[PDB]
């Protein structure tokens, strides 16, 4: 609540190299983990390159992804409060859907519950992986719009027509971590299948 | 624009009434009424987002 | 869609109303036919209110607005789709006054 | 159980006195000048008031089940209401979308019915339980996200 | 004296006194009972209610003219059996009110018949069994009084009056008014097309009347919907729809419909998916023959 130019805080974010950073805001908001994912950072990034790459080689670029969305969708609130969501494109519509999915399905962790109350790695990357594959799918068919339709047309298309993997992303959150890793993992490579077998028949029949 | 082609647009219909009573003299009247040989009363109007 | 008139002087309107179909914007079969004079015009613009503005007709038209009672539609200027309406003479020359769009065109 | 009763000198909280009381005392309950001026006698405004034990506080004996549910639902809804009502005034109100005429109205009937009692009001945890099921029940299940279905279908309908 | 009244059979032993004349306790016993209806606890009596049920075969025929007056007795008799919620109960209880509706549809004296509506419509309570029999009697009944209009033009007003909450109260359960919060709010819920297929069928007339104008309206509003459980009603009433005309599934496939069985085909929640698999599937039944 206080200003985070209070001295002990200034001395602290001099030496700490990460600094999880809550906001009050989230608080009210109800979201549990209430962590800002705009004054938090973590200067130990580079240094886990090793480990992400052996790991999984592409969840650095899927981070960055979900990190320019999340700054996208702050930067442009201003705007949409300002002036109003008509003048949102289809890339802003996505753009929003995205950031809703993010602020609902991964950053909010309940953790009263079996299947939130651990995260394992694999299953956040998934989840993640998954989000992203959405956003990229949906931006390839927006910047299609070919076919007398598409763009704009697409991305309500998507939502009337993929809504159903659409409120499966969300649900994927719930899938519990006990039931183990291969399990867990068998289900996400599924329904990473299905999310590309979507906006492929919605590429297939051109809008 | 439009308003300066407007009145103009009623003194050239007004020819065709003029030249409709010199050949045909009175209209068919009542639900036929005549004086019409093309323009069928059919439009098409959709709202467009032009500057948002 | 249409666009009834239901109203007006009627010379320019039955040589517009319909020539090979379309029921001349459903104003026979519908609303009223385009002849006035007959009754108050005022009539004219509450049917606009009523049919024009159930989207099946999209204008209406008045005559010179001297005796074409427009001052009931005056506040028809909002909502222009509705209720859009130019003055023609159509032997009765146009005369600017309170009508249906004939205030916020001028202005 | 002591209940210190705090003057906020300039009404702020970065004094020093309310500060560390923050600090120490694990709650904090708010009486808004704002509140006051639209002559509801129990001011309470429950945005800032908050109890760091209320979860421990609550429990199956305590009251019911849905209890914490409520509790977040409100917040979650009081929240959105005030920042929906900022977003009508800059814009404007005929602006304002379906969903926010229904938050700006879910604040109207909380803060008339909900927050207002009398002098010697005493209504037991339960009524009052059922009464916040109605403000809640005002918005539509979809709307509800925060709370689990399994409380909804317990207490949406009653 | 209740208790003194249901103790002395003496009552009904004068009502049993046929050798004396026809109505000469029954006279006397309806004129007594209408006098202690000004005293509700008199009415409601179960002495009072005990006659009532010995009394239902006499409720039926009136063919005498003697009858005809014992007939009006029994008609303040009513009257006063609406006057008090118990015995109200009792004639619930009491048998021969269908027997009572059709002597009244066969009423000579225009009175009698004008004093039976009247019972009719002070029977304003539901009372299921007799309000089925009057919706029997609503179509023929109500229908025949209405044309043998006579007596009182007060009376064939009231009769009127009465037709009409008839009518009103005629389904109610099964009223349009589910299908209007269902389809034409705009929130899905419990709606009579979706209960049985005629009534599907029904609601599709109004519905499509310029390219299904009303459905696709509600296609409209299935297509962009947040909550899957409005989402799945919508889609069951789509899929009835489509299942009621094969052309009509054509037409809804053409129309939103098509769209709102594409949202949520398969999402997490079963029933929004089960509903739109079932309207797509009725589409595509009616596509093709």
């Amino acid at each position: 609540g206080g200003d985070f130019s209070d001295p002990v805080t200034s001395a602290t974010l001099s030496i700490v190299q990460v600094f999880w950073g809550l906001d009050k805001k989230l608080a009210q908001r109800k979201h549990f983990p209430s962590v800002n994912w705009l004054i938090s950072y973590s200067k130990y990034s580079t240094a886990l390159e090793s480990f992400y790459e052996q790991f999984d080689p592409d969840f650095i670029n899927i981070r960055t992804k979900a990190r320019e969305v999340l700054q996208r969708e702050d930067d442009l609130n201003e705007i949409v409060q300002l002036v109003g969501k008509d003048a949102l494109a289809e890339g802003d519509k996505i753009t929003l859907e995205t950031a809703k999915l993010l602020r609902e399905d991964y950053l909010a962790q309940n953790a009263f519950t079996p299947y939130d109350k651990f995260c394992p790695f694999y299953k956040s990357v998934w989840m993640m992986r998954n989000i992203i594959h959405f956003y990229n799918l949906a931006n390839q068919a927006v910047e299609k719009g070919a076919g007398m339709d598409g763009q704009k047309i697409t991305y309500t298309l998507i939502k009337h027509r993929l809504g159903d993997l659409f409120y499966r992303l969300v649900s994927q959150k719930f899938e519990d971590p006990a039931e183990g890793e291969p399990a867990l993992v068998a289900k996400f490579k599924k329904l990473h299948e299905d999310l590309t077998a979507g906006f492929r028949a919605l590429e297939d029949e051109t809008r | 624009t439009t308003k300066e082609s407007m009145g103009e647009v009623m003194k050239d219909s007004s020819f065709a009434l003029i030249e409709a009573k010199y050949v045909a003299g009175e209209n068919i009247k009542h639900i036929v009424l005549e004086n019409v040989q093309n323009a069928s009363i059919k439009v098409r109007s959709r709202q467009e987002n032009i500057a948002g | 869609s249409a666009l009834i008139a239901m109203i007006a002087d009627e010379d320019t309107v039955t040589g517009f109303l319909l020539a090979g179909v379309g029921n001349v914007d459903l104003r026979r079969k519908t609303n009223y036919l385009i002849v006035d004079s007959k009754t108050t015009v005022k009539a004219i613009e509450d049917a606009f209110k009523e049919f024009t503005t159930k989207e099946d007709i999209a204008i209406v038209l008045i005559s010179q607005y001297v005796a074409n009672m427009i001052r009931f539609l005056v506040d028809s200027y909002n909502k222009p789709i509705p209720a859009i309406l130019e003055i023609p003479s159509k032997d009765h020359p146009y005369d600017p006054a309170h009508d249906s769009v004939l205030s916020r065109v001028k202005n | 159980t002591q209940i210190p009763i705090l003057t906020m000198p300039n009404d702020d909280i970065t004094h020093p006195t309310p500060d560390l009381t923050g600090y120490i005392t694990e709650g904090q309950i708010y009486i808004d000048r704002q509140l006051q001026n639209r002559q509801i006698y129990p001011p309470i405004n429950v945005l800032p008031s908050l109890s760091r034990l209320m979860k421990s506080a609550i429990g199956e004996g305590m009251t019911r089940r849905d209890h914490s549910d409520v509790s977040n639902q409100l917040y979650a809804n009081y929240a959105i209401g005030k920042d929906v009502q900022a977003m009508k005034a800059v814009v404007g109100e005929e602006a304002l979308s379906s969903e926010d005429l229904l938050y700006l109205e879910f604040l109207d009937k909380f803060e008339r019915k909900f927050v207002a009692q009398g002098a010697y009001d005493s209504r037991n945890i339960f009524q009052s339980l059922d009464l916040a099921w109605t403000l809640l029940r005002i918005f539509p299940r979809e709307l509800l996200h925060r709370i689990p279905g399994k409380t909804l279908d317990q207490y949406y309908s009653r | 004296i209740d208790d003194v009244l249901k103790l002395l059979v003496e009552w009904l032993c004068a009502q049993l006194k046929k050798p004396s004349h026809p109505s000469r306790g029954v006279p006397v016993a309806i004129n007594c009972l209408a006098a202690l209806l000004k005293e509700p606890m008199v009415r409601s009596s179960f002495v009072q209610a005990d006659g009532v049920k010995l009394l239902t075969p006499l409720i039926s025929p009136a063919s005498t003219q003697q009858s005809i007056q014992l007939l009006y007795e029994t008609c303040l008799c009513v009257w006063l059996l609406s006057y008090y919620e118990p015995a109200v109960e009792y004639l619930a209880t009491t048998r021969t009110l269908p027997r009572l509706i059709d002597v009244v549809k066969s009423s000579t004296k225009e009175k009698v018949v004008r004093v039976v509506v009247l019972i009719l419509r002070n029977l304003l309570p539901k009372g299921n069994f007799a309000a089925q029999m009057i919706d029997l009697g609503l179509p023929q009944v109500v229908q025949s009084l209405k044309a043998q209009a006579w007596s009182d033009e007060d009376l064939l007003e009231g009769l009127n009056q009465l037709e009409e909450g008839l009518k009103d109260n005629i389904k109610r359960l099964s009223s349009f008014d589910k299908y209007k919060q269902e389809v034409l709010l705009g929130h899905l819920d419990w709606s009579p097309m979706h209960k049985d297929p005629l009534f599907w069928r029904d609601n599709i007339t109004n519905f499509e009347e310029n390219d299904f104008q009303i459905l696709r309206v509600l296609l409209t509003i299935l297509d962009t919907s947040s909550d899957p459980r409005a989402l799945a009603v919508a889609c069951f009433d789509l899929s009835q729809f489509i299942q009621y005309h094969p052309a009509g599934r054509v037409i809804v496939t053409d129309l939103k419909a098509k769209e709102r069985v594409m949202k949520l085909m398969n999402h997490e929640n079963t029933e929004v998916t089960k509903s739109a698999l079932l309207c797509i599937q009725r589409l595509f039944l009616g596509a093709k023959y």
